[PDB]
């Protein structure tokens, strides 16, 4: 009961992409009801190592934070996209092409052009300007929010307890913002 | 995949091992000998898994595709098309589909 | 975010702007024009704002702090939570009637006595954040005041398990132990997970301090030690040396091979961030880039 929990597993909130309030896992339990000793000593031998590898999976993975489910994820903590930088072949470079036409030949069509030698290419930025904030993906929620395991549970002061279990509750405001 | 709950499945022979290697193998020499007379193999849960990996593509891709003609030809008894079949460089096909 | 609540009622009450009847040294800076950016600025007012001020300066006005410093005093009380924030705008409104129906010279002078002791003796405030005996020293030492310190095997290590557990809630700001029912608790955060019901620890680990056990023995601890002793065990690994509990006991085969777990994870985190940021830099499926991943670690 206190001491093998059935973890708390969260869910995934698409729209904010924030954590969505957690609940009990209640799609995956044994149904032991109808064992004698020799298998409900071994049903909680399993549940009591799902409960320890989501401890070993709790630190290779999850990011060490104090806020579980934060409101407002910092630019750092999420990942970002950065591809290369966008190589840019310009076809004809207009700084002897409008010479050529001021001479009186019209051009058509289209080295990359005979009258011209030369042919300069850019290469510019392509990430964005700022990184980004403010919620993490599908994939960070997959690395991240593994279920949490929560031992000897409910068993402190008020405030104490994790109140973002509550699928309600405003990390930043200590209240649910209900109907008003 | 998904070790959160991959102990809770082998015990219950939902993934892990077949019946060949989880029972202790002097019983898996007694059922195999003798099939014709009491026929064990019922009643002893094979399991089957998916590969987990190399059938999802992420990115957006697309199950099913008509193409439109870039021409025709309104003879009296012919009717000819011409098509542009092409593919985003990791879609390969049967053609007979 | 602020360290002093004066400071806010002094950014909720003054002016913004320099005035004479608060600010004469700065008011009276800028009118003899002595300044060093922007020098040449009050000649160039008209006979608008030069008498509206430079009257003001050479004979200032008599306000009165009595609006002001109860904002010292309502603000030092909704920082450490006294009221609520939701009811300053009452009790302001209960004070200021207060000390102005009792008014005196007395009370002038004695509010201003304590707009200064919660600013220079509300440092208590800033120390019990460090040492922490808000909840983890003065309520364990109410624990080390209930445990039996008659032990029959092993009696030296039994006193420096519990010195090693001080260290722990003294160590860490955020950890904190309380009395909720008959037995005590220990939480390692606040807004955390992994209470251990340490009532519960100790009496399982009495009467076990001294085993002696072999290296050849594992699934026996079913019937014979507890999960969250064995995760109390786990939160008092990393400020454990290796001349506590020194090799032989069954502790030893404990909070040693706990560091060693512990000591996985400290370096294949690091292995994990690797992993995770190769998957983008050559191309890989996100979806089975964990998966694989995993497995390779666990």
């Amino acid at each position: 009961s206190k001491e093998i929990p059935t973890p708390y597993m969260w869910s995934y909130q698409p729209q904010m992409g924030l954590a969505a309030g957690a609940s009990q896992d209640y799609s995956s339990r044994m149904n032991w009801l109808s064992a004698g000793p020799h298998m409900i000593g071994r049903v909680n031998g399993i549940r009591a190592t799902r409960n320890q590898i989501l401890l070993e999976q709790a630190a290779l993975t999850s990011t060490p934070r104090s806020q579980l489910n934060p409101p407002n994820w910092p630019a750092v903590q999420v990942y970002q996209e950065n591809p290369a930088p966008t190589t840019v072949l310009l076809p004809r470079d207009a700084e002897a092409e409008v010479q050529m036409t001021n001479s009186g030949a019209q051009l058509a069509g289209g080295g990359r052009s005979s009258f011209t030698p030369r042919q300069a290419y850019l290469t510019l930025q392509s990430s964005s300007s700022q990184p980004r904030s403010g919620g993490i993906g599908t994939l960070q929620f997959v690395e991240e929010f593994v279920p949490s395991v929560y031992f000897n549970p409910f068993s402190g002061a008020p405030g104490l307890y994790p109140d973002d279990f509550i699928p309600n509750y405003d990390a930043v405001s200590e209240s649910v913002d209900g109907y008003d | 995949a998904t070790p959160s709950m991959m102990p809770q499945w082998s015990y219950m022979h939902i993934a892990g091992q077949d019946a060949s290697e989880y029972l202790s193998p002097g019983l898996v020499q007694f059922a195999r000998a003798t099939d014709t007379y009491f026929s064990l193999g019922n009643k002893f849960r094979n399991p089957t898994v998916a590969p987990t990996h190399d059938v999802t593509t992420d990115r957006s891709q697309r199950l099913t595709l008509r193409f439109v003609p870039v021409d025709r030809e309104d003879t009296a008894y012919s009717y000819k098309v011409r098509f542009t079949l092409a593919v985003g460089d990791n879609r390969v096909l049967d053609m007979a589909s | 975010q602020q360290v002093d609540p004066a400071m806010l009622a002094a950014l909720q009450s003054q002016p913004s702007g320099v005035t004479p009847s608060d600010d004469w040294a700065a008011a009276m800076d800028r009118i003899l024009a002595l300044t060093t950016r922007n020098p040449e600025a009050f000649r160039q007012q008209p006979q608008a704002n030069r008498f509206s001020a430079i009257l003001e300066a050479v004979v200032p006005s008599r306000t009165n702090p009595t609006h002001e410093k109860v904002l010292a005093i309502v603000n030092a009380l909704t920082e450490s939570k006294a009221i609520r924030k939701d009811e300053a705008g009452l009790i302001y409104n209960a004070l200021l009637e207060r000390v102005a129906r009792y008014n005196s010279t007395n009370v002038q002078a004695n509010l201003d006595r304590l707009t200064t002791d919660v600013r220079e003796a509300v440092a208590q405030r800033e120390r019990f954040m460090h040492d922490t005996n808000l909840g983890s020293q003065v309520a364990l030492n109410a624990f080390l005041s209930t445990l039996p310190a008659n032990v029959p095997r092993g009696q030296e290590d039994y006193v420096s398990f519990i010195s090693a557990l001080r260290l722990l809630v003294a160590e860490v700001p955020q950890s904190e132990v309380y009395q909720s029912g008959p037995d005590y608790f220990f939480q390692t955060s606040r807004q955390g997970l992994q209470t251990v019901n340490l009532t519960q620890a100790f009496k399982n680990l009495q009467g076990m301090w001294g085993v002696r056990a072999p290296v050849g023995d594992r699934a026996t601890i079913s019937s014979l030690l507890t999960p969250n002793t064995r995760l109390l065990l786990l939160l008092i690994a990393p400020f454990t040396n290796s001349s506590t509990i020194s090799r032989d006991s069954y502790l030893g085969h404990l909070i040693t091979l706990y560091r060693e777990a512990i000591g996985q994870t400290q370096v294949d985190e690091q292995t994990f961030q690797e992993i995770t940021s190769v998957s983008r830099a050559l191309g890989q499926q996100d979806t089975g880039s964990l998966e694989a991943t995993l497995n390779f670690l666990l």
